[PDB]
């Protein structure tokens, strides 16, 4: 029911990017919609590279999830937007490719910690604001 | 559903025909065309039509199927400042609050009393178990001792949680879904305790709510078990009824669920802005729930000036001590799951078709 | 640092947001 909406709008906006910027999949495996919203969170990526060079140290499960935890709540403690949700998104590739590039198997703790904290403290906002098409529409209005 | 127009749903028990009053009223001022409607379950059919962006621009029900809704991303956020706010009850903000924020107006506050006609019966019995004996009594003159709804969860609960029954164990401030009190002794003694009504002939299974009215203000049974909507149709039928506490089951209060109907806007809604000026300004005002209140007795409202009025009610007063006695909802998500898995146990106790151990097990599971 | 980075995943985000 409910349950497999939430699986799949999560899956179309925030894992299918992880997986594929941590090279468990291809680009030509992502859906169009994933192939679209890329862009503009590569753009993003790009956008916070040039500011900051994040420096990761996780050990452990708990780890990931308090550190996590930490920066995306103050994230959108203030508010929610559909910029901050790039962020949200950027942020949980990077965390879970410095996982899976040190080799230390936690990087389905990220993704999974990822996805359990959209679920529940960012999907009722993104559904009550036009939920998958106006992301999409957000991705193509930035394309200007 | 269309912008320049407001469409309001609430349930078929409630003062439709007075909030359609305060329609008009809104409709004087602004031009803004008010629909108020009673659809069949309410309660299921707007997240239904809600999720793909339909359904009424204001939804109206008892405040525990709220946090479902919100969490569903099917409620816009309610903006009343501070100067609105001070005008309801904190405890009435306190059911309509999820996750931090306001998602819906609280409008008023509902809890089951027991109901029983003074000429039948004079002297209410304060236990549940002297029920039995009464019911041989009035079954001698042609009458009956209670009929209540059997078909809701809701009128059943009551004498459940009586003796040590609840849905979630409440402790730090987070409830946990994992503690769900269905299956526990108390649970078991007070659903067995009705089905052993039913077994020995004093109620019947297939009792639901109109024919527990009619029985009732026909004169046909003593007893009843309702709410404040339910009172208008009594006065109408002029029986001579008085409102009170319920029965006690083995010496505990009867704890029924304490509800607070509330006012949510529907997040697909291009009418936000003059929905909230419906709601604050034109409902929820001395003259709007004196509107929705002539039609069907909406209880202990959340508005202050109002309430005062109220409260000297007797009736309204007996509501509110079953509403100490009992307990206030919880809004989780989960409070749905909760209610379908009471409705099929109580159902199928009460059918013969499981026993009571069996049926509660399974509510247990699927809470 | 880790404030630093949320403040700095604040500032690119609203920037998005505005800049669509
Ligand atoms: O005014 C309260 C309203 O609901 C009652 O109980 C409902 C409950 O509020 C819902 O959450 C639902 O899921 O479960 C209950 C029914 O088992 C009564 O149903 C109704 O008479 C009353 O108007």
């Amino acid at each position: 029911g409910e349950e497999l909406i939430y699986h799949n709008i999560i899956n179309e906006i925030l894992v299918g990017y992880i997986k594929y910027y941590i090279n468990d999949i291809s680009e030509h495996e992502l859906s169009p919609y994933q192939q679209q919203i890329k862009k503009i969170l590569t753009y993003y990526d790009e956008c916070l590279n040039k500011q900051v060079t994040i420096t990761f140290s996780l050990t452990s499960v708990q780890e990931i999830k308090t550190q996590f935890t930490g920066v995306v709540t103050e994230l959108f403690k203030d508010l929610i937007n559909w910029g901050r949700i790039c962020g949200f998104i950027v942020f949980s590739a990077k965390m879970a490719k410095y996982c899976k590039d040190a080799n230390n198997h936690l990087e389905s703790t990220v993704i999974t910690t990822a996805y359990n904290f959209m679920k529940h403290n960012l999907l009722p906002w993104m559904i009550s604001h036009g939920g998958q098409e106006e992301f999409l529409a957000f991705s193509l209005h930035s394309d200007m | 559903i269309e912008e320049g127009k407001l469409v309001i749903w609430i349930n078929g028990d409630k003062g439709y025909n007075g909030l359609a009053e305060v329609g008009k009223k809104f409709e004087k001022d602004t031009g803004i065309k008010v629909t108020v409607e009673h659809p069949d379950k309410l309660e299921e059919k707007f997240p239904q039509v809600a999720a793909t962006g339909d359904g009424p621009d204001i939804i109206f029900w008892a405040h525990d199927r709220f946090g479902g809704y919100a969490q569903s991303g099917l409620l816009a956020e309610i903006t009343p400042d501070k100067a609105f706010q001070d005008k309801l009850y904190p405890f009435t903000w306190d059911a309509v609050r999820y996750n931090g924020k306001l998602i819906a107006y609280p409008i008023a506050v509902e809890a089951l009393s027991l109901i029983y006609n003074k000429d039948l019966l004079p002297n209410p019995p304060k236990t549940w178990e002297e029920i039995p004996a009464l019911d041989k009594e009035l079954k001698a003159k042609g009458k009956s001792a209670l009929m209540f709804n059997l078909q809701e969860p809701y009128f059943t609960w009551p004498l459940i949680a009586a003796d040590g029954g609840y849905a979630f164990k409440y402790e730090n401030g987070k409830y946990d879904i994992k503690d769900v009190g269905v299956d526990n002794a108390g649970a078991k003694a007070g659903l067995t305790f009705l089905v052993d009504l039913i077994k020995n002939k004093h109620m019947n299974a297939d009792t639901d709510y109109s024919i527990a009215e009619a029985a009732f203000n026909k004169g046909e049974t003593a007893m009843t078990i309702n709410g404040p909507w339910a009172w208008s149709n009594i006065d109408t039928s002029k029986v001579n009824y008085g409102v009170t506490v319920l029965p006690t089951f083995k010496g505990q209060p009867s704890k029924p669920f304490v509800g607070v109907l509330s006012a949510g806007i529907n997040a697909a809604s291009p009418n936000k802005e003059l929905a909230k000026e419906f709601l604050e300004n034109y409902l929820l005002t001395d003259e709007g729930l004196e509107a929705v209140n002539k039609d069907k007795p909406l209880g202990a409202v959340a508005l202050k000036s109002y309430e005062e009025e109220l409260a000297k009610d007797p009736r309204i007063a007996a509501t509110m001590e079953n509403a100490q006695k009992g307990e206030i909802m919880p809004n989780i998500p989960q409070m749905s799951a909760f209610w379908y898995a009471v409705r099929t146990a109580v159902i199928n106790a009460a059918s013969g078709r499981q026993t009571v151990d069996e049926a509660l097990k399974d509510a247990q599971t699927n809470s | 640092t880790m404030e630093n980075l949320s403040r700095r995943l604040k500032v690119t985000g609203d920037l998005f947001d505005i800049m669509s």
